[PDB]
């Protein structure tokens, strides 16, 4: 839940406004003053995937992914950039490959034989982690991630011969990918083209010949190995040498685009008639993801320069820049319509036409799986520890959570919201303000739980636009990188549904020599503007991507957004080296169901280990967090209390008979759909076993005092409908899904509406 | 360099402090490590935000205002500013042992907390009980009138 | 009695995590979180 | 079965005689390129050894010593009142440690070796550090 | 009742304290809420362990020994006894604010801790650096002789 | 004359991390001992 | 919590040292960092074992007994306690160079060791030769009688 | 490290003896090679059992039971301590020296005998080391000329 006043966009949300992206902190942004027509038909979207555990120890090299490890190690690792990293990799690669000894000394170790041939039978086995231990001393580095890449190289040429133990295994987690390129994500993905051409040379060494000459002859010296490695590692050193600075490949090729978009480009520097006609610029001219990248470029550098020869050289840059991105990468070009598919919109209309509130939401497919691991140290004061997945705890919850899944789907939240604004609104126009725009982004709040951050700094990042410094850099680096996704994800949306876009050039405050911002042509067919613009001509031209949303008609999301859980189960043996205590929630719970029977109070305590079938309380196990599940429920809570608040706010000032009865018509109808939902959770596997026990602690507490039995014609039912409801919270409480505070207010809402009173009123006949 | 918005307000604040007393001029010259001449440091302030911050730490009297506003102007200097400016807080000899006695006590509160709810609730509930008796009577009476 | 002593002193092959953290959490016990009151 | 005690007594004689010479032959060389041929030979034995013993452990006499070794500790522990065992006795080390000790028992519970000879045969796996650098077990069911 | 193993030591311990001074007899009679006569409280001690504990809290001089031994053979009373006997530890007026200044500081240690390892490691590593230089020379020399 | 010296810092820098970290780490060590005791004690009370 | 088995011995041991001289009370208050009052530190000892250990390091005269018994029932603190209590052993200026001369010599022993067997054997064999001659005669004579 | 169980046995034993007479400092420095001060020798005992066992046997009034306790509690020190302490029994004029005293010695010879070879071989080897150094050089020179 994030609310903004679309009339004053500057103040309410500056993160999503365009005025911020191109460097206007001050309120002013130019009108539709000067313009050039354009159509964006393509975009660069990250492939749809989220982090997965990948294991580095085994002999294979999968160049695409090791590349991905560099992204994470350097970028999110706190280091400067993957660019500086890769450079320090090829100084490292030059060190070993071009050096004749370092390939002898560690083939003396693995083969055992310094000066003489080794037979075919007498071939020992040396575990992979071994040779790594020594290579550390030979070719020392400050980045362990290099030693792993060389280690499993020699493992690859020696694997057929069998000089090494297969059994050992080891594991890391690759990171999540931003869906749209930040400026630097271009620079990175260009260097990562070098790197991928590096590794594809190492990876592809068969050494079949060395396998043939070993078999027939029966023996070979280290002089055959230690050359045949040194031939491989210097084939890779070729392929690294002589590639262009990514930093100056892109910096230019985003400028010479930026000059053929902007209408005002001085003729003194005009991209020439040849490069405008270059093969491929045509396509890159119409591409969006670059544009919002360009806007970033100038936001930071403030300027641009073309170092490369304006003609002869810059026409071999582009065909090299295209081949970098176009090739399979995290970023793959797609028709623009598709990348926004999951966003959806709905609005609350006045009688005339214009919006009162208008909601924008990300659809979701609720994640119905959950896993629970127990961490196991290798030795005292060693951080290697590797977890054991425990089934039978997890089978419970995932068969418990699967019933929850069906009933919370996001579309049913907004389908509910607009049903509120129908009832609460008066009959009269809204001139008073632009229609406020509420936007659910469960992805925002989601990222706060896995990163463990106060939801208030995340929101307040979008509002004011600046990130708080008080937090440590690991968060801000994933915060800003996030806050840029939403910005981008907005404009892909706005553009997708208003194909007419027009590129101006901002120069009012003369902040930068080159600047760009779109302005949309949307045809409103409305009388009065929301936001502020002159609404002249039967179409409005609005620089802000948000306003240009508001004038859309309802849109139904065509594609469910997909969360997917991190997978521990597959590799059990491999030792986890990534910290897993960030993604782990402790699992413990206590609660008491209190009821009053014939003027006394009977309280049944209950513990979580009982609920699960465990007989004893085991401390170690830790539930791996259900973020996306806690994301949605968090949304659905805040929109529920928000609704139920706004009504009881109108319900006081209604001053009508016909309308007032329509509010209480709504609340009651709301709260007993609330409850029939929670009662539906009570029948679940944890819900069951919570009930069966709670009644049983209450019985044996009444043993001492003989008192008369109930009718249970409806009493069994009345008591039953109550005990289930308390199961409904207990299951939500014990998993992370609902915090204890909001669980209380959610009782209080269901409490005063006397929902339960009305639920039973359908089970009697009069 | 230095952004102009910071400059219109920031430059005169320092200059004022300099004109107030010379004794500060020598101090800032030592901390920032700049030429002792008042014209020199004023040339440095404009050049780097990080430098501008350390100066405003040296003079807190008149200068505190701009300093906070500088936080807004540059995220980076403040981020690398918190580290460069630091002083070890003198610890009292008794303190750590004196804290050892409250181990028994705080664990008692947190037993009471969990029961009631968030700490905020318990602070309320504590007052409700400590509250005068008449109030319980008052509330009962409003319910007697059919108000609730 | 057999002596396993010699075999006991060992080191584990070291490695460095990509993203440092989660270090002091090796041994801790958080005591349970209560549910809300009910009515 | 003296023919069996003969062989395994021999093997332990020669095997120890190796590592005495290598560490003797290493310190003589006083040259780096060679020292890594030797330091590759010591290690390359001490795994081939550590696998023989463990593969011995898998034998049913082997297994029955394992199962019983843990089982008595689990049940000894449950009384002490903490179950953290199940996770810990299967680990990188203590699954090897008990694996070996079951492999040296079966040799000792037979005539095949003398309890002082196994005690030293352990000390070879101590220094060679072959143990810590494997971290991988094979089960022969 | 009271287990003999305890009672054997407990009874004469109390009786000794009584014979030492009468002033305690009146105190324990007040706390336990028993008849002031020394024969009465001694009859109560045998009857209930909870009572036996409160007495041994009133006299800590000679009595501390038995009390612990009582605590061993009775883990049951341990919880209950801990509650009945309690005193609010007087808090220093300066304390809570005085702690507020270390917020900046402790967060600095925990940044250094996580990097190194467990807090135990950092305490070691700190010493290693603070350590005299010669030692670095010493260790280098043993490696020169080929010792490891 | 500082050629010898700065190259020493940058060896220490790369190891630790960004220069900002090393400036912190330097303070952590220079810091008084009691603080190490203080932090240990809060962990003794079960505060993380 | 400090285990009673220890605490039984520990508490009076400390209290005895306090009663012996006041000069220690101020010392332990400084090291542990606790309120100087003898009642305060005694309240801290009971609370934490780690604290209890540091106290017993400050007083080694009468206290060494309990300390070891504390160490037994608490292998946990053993690591942590060993670190918090440490003193750099003063090294002699001559030492490391003085050791350099024995490089030639020790390598000579280890040549003799490997030949004979374990170091234990060589220490024996050395005595056998140094041994008086008559004994060789004695042993020969018992074999002359038939004894082996 | 020295086992804590045996630690409380040895430390009062060696200390009481040191305070009983200063003359015992002659034993510690002779064999063990501990530093001259009474405080440092104590640290050596705590450090190593072998060192400790040689502290217990040397001071014999109160020590024997304590020494035998160390043995069992840390059984690896058995072979070491029994050997590193050996005292030649001189000679008995009478024919029947027997195993009365000389038992330990005639055992000692046989080990040495076993290793080298037939009893004769050792006595031979005994002499070869007793021969003046020159004779070695002689044998080498007559080898140099090509005689063997």
């Amino acid at each position: 839940m994030f609310n903004l006043k679309v009339k004053d966009l500057n103040g309410s949300a500056r993160g999503l406004t365009q005025a911020f992206a191109i460097g206007e902190l001050k309120n002013q942004l130019s009108v539709g003053a000067l313009q050039l027509p354009l159509q964006f038909t393509r975009t660069f979207s990250a492939s749809m995937t989220s982090e997965l555990l990948w294991e580095v120890g085994k002999g294979n090299i999968d160049p695409v992914m090791y590349a991905r490890l560099f992204f994470q190690y350097a970028q999110a690792g706190g280091a400067l950039s993957v660019d500086e990293l890769v450079n320090q990799f090829t100084e490292y690669h030059q060190s070993t490959a071009c050096n004749p000894e370092i390939w002898r000394k560690l083939t003396a170790y693995i083969t055992g034989s310094s000066n003489r041939a080794i037979k075919a039978d007498a071939v020992g086995k040396v575990p992979p982690t071994a040779i790594l231990e020594q290579l550390r001393t030979l070719a020392p580095s400050e980045h362990e991630l290099f030693h792993h890449i060389t280690t499993d190289f020699v493992c690859h040429v020696l694997s057929p011969l069998g000089f090494i133990l297969p059994d050992a295994a080891y594991v890391y987690r690759v990171g999540r990918t931003a869906t749209y390129p930040n400026f630097y994500a271009l620079v990175d993905c260009v260097r990562a083209s070098d790197l991928r051409r590096m590794l594809t040379a190492l990876s592809s060494v068969d050494s079949k010949m060395l396998q043939a000459t070993f078999k027939a002859k029966g023996a070979l010296a280290p002089a055959l190995i230690s050359q045949h490695l040194a031939n491989a590692a210097t084939t890779a050193f070729e392929r690294s040498r002589g590639n262009f600075d990514a930093n100056a490949v892109v910096s230019s090729v985003l400028t010479i685009l930026g000059r053929l978009w902007s209408p005002s480009t001085p003729k003194e520097l005009d991209p020439s008639a040849r490069l405008r006609n270059t093969n491929g610029i045509d396509q890159l001219r119409s591409n969006l993801a670059l544009f919002i990248a360009y806007q970033d470029m100038v936001k930071q550098r403030g300027r641009a320069e073309v170092i490369f020869s304006d003609e002869e050289l810059s026409s071999t840059i582009i065909p090299w820049f295209i081949e970098a991105m176009s090739e399979v990468s995290p970023f793959k070009l797609r028709p623009i319509n598709e990348t926004t598919s999951y966003i959806g919109q709905t609005s609350a209309i006045d009688h005339m036409g214009q919006p009162s509130h208008v909601v924008v939401y990300e659809d979701w497919q609720f994640a119905k799986e959950i896993t629970a691991f127990t961490p196991v140290k290798l030795a005292n004061n060693s951080n290697q520890r590797f977890l054991d997945v425990e089934p039978g705890i997890s089978d419970r919850m995932s068969a418990t959570l699967a019933p929850i899944g069906n009933t919370f789907a996001v579309s049913a939240f907004v389908k509910n919201r607009t049903a509120v604004y129908e009832a609460v609104s008066q009959r009269g126009t809204v001139n008073s303000n632009g229609a406020e725009m509420t936007l659910g982004f469960p992805s925002v709040v989601e990222r706060d739980y896995a990163l463990d951050r106060d939801p208030m700094v995340a929101i307040a990042a979008l509002r004011t636009g600046i990130v708080d410094e008080s937090l440590e850099a690991r968060a801000s680096n994933d915060l800003k990188r996030s806050m840029f996704n939403y910005y981008a994800a907005v404009m892909h949306y706005a553009v997708a549904h208003n194909p007419e876009v027009v590129v101006s050039e901002h120069q009012g405050v003369a902040a930068e020599q080159g600047s760009l911002y779109l302005v949309w042509n949307v045809r409103t067919e409305l009388r009065i503007p929301v936001g502020y613009n002159a609404i002249e001509g039967g179409s409005i031209r609005t620089p802000e991507p948000l306003e240009a949303i508001a004038y859309n008609k309802p849109i139904q999301p065509s594609e469910v957004l997909q969360a997917k859980v991190l997978d521990l189960a597959n590799h059990t043996t491999s030792i986890h080296i990534w910290p897993w205590h960030e993604a782990s929630t402790e699992f413990a719970y206590e609660d008491a169901y209190s009821v009053t029977i014939r003027n006394k109070r009977y309280t049944a305590e209950v513990k979580e280990f009982e609920l699960l079938g465990l007989g004893q309380r085991r401390e170690r196990v830790r539930i791996l967090k259900p973020t996306v599940a806690h994301a949605i429920i968090q949304m659905w809570y805040s929109w529920f209390v928000e609704d139920d608040r706004t009504l009881a706010a109108a319900r006081r000032t209604s001053r009508d008979d016909a309308e007032k009865l329509a509010i209480d018509g709504r609340r009651m109808q709301n709260a007993v759909t609330l409850l029939r939902k929670i009662e539906m959770i009570g029948t679940t596997g944890i819900g069951a076993s919570a009930v069966h026990l709670a009644q049983s602690r209450i019985v044996d507490q009444m043993a001492g005092r003989g008192l008369i039995d109930d009718s249970s014609d409806l009493h069994v039912g009345i008591n039953r409908h109550r005990i289930r409801i308390w199961a409904g919270l207990a299951v939500l409480q014990m998993m992370g899904l609902l915090s204890r505070s909001e669980a209380e207010a959610l009782t209080k809402v269901l409490g005063d509406s006397n929902a339960l009173g009305m639920v039973v009123a359908t089970t009697d006949i009069d | 360099m230095l952004l102009p918005v910071v400059a219109r307000a920031a430059v005169p604040a320092i200059e004022s402090a300099i004109a107030a007393t010379p004794g500060l001029v020598s101090r800032i010259a030592a901390a920032i490590g700049s030429k002792v001449s008042p014209s020199a440091i004023l040339a440095a302030v404009k050049s780097n935000p990080v430098v501008a911050g350390l100066t405003l730490a040296q003079i807190g009297s008149t200068g505190y205002d701009a300093y906070q506003q500088l936080l807004e102007n540059h995220p980076e200097v403040a981020e690398m500013l918190k580290d460069l400016s630091f002083k070890a807080d003198e610890i009292q000899p008794d303190f750590i042992g004196n804290l050892g006695q409250y181990r028994e006590e705080l664990e008692l509160v947190e037993d009471a907390a969990r029961f009631v709810g968030g700490m905020s609730n318990l602070i309320r509930l504590r007052q409700a009980l400590e509250l005068d008796i008449k109030y319980y009577g008052l509330k009962m009476q409003l319910n007697d009138m059919g108000y609730r | 009695p057999t002596s396993m002593k010699a075999l006991d002193h060992t080191s584990i092959a070291s490695v460095a995590p990509l993203e440092r953290g989660s270090v002091d959490t090796d041994d801790r016990n958080s005591a349970p979180r209560r549910g809300a009151n009910f009515s």
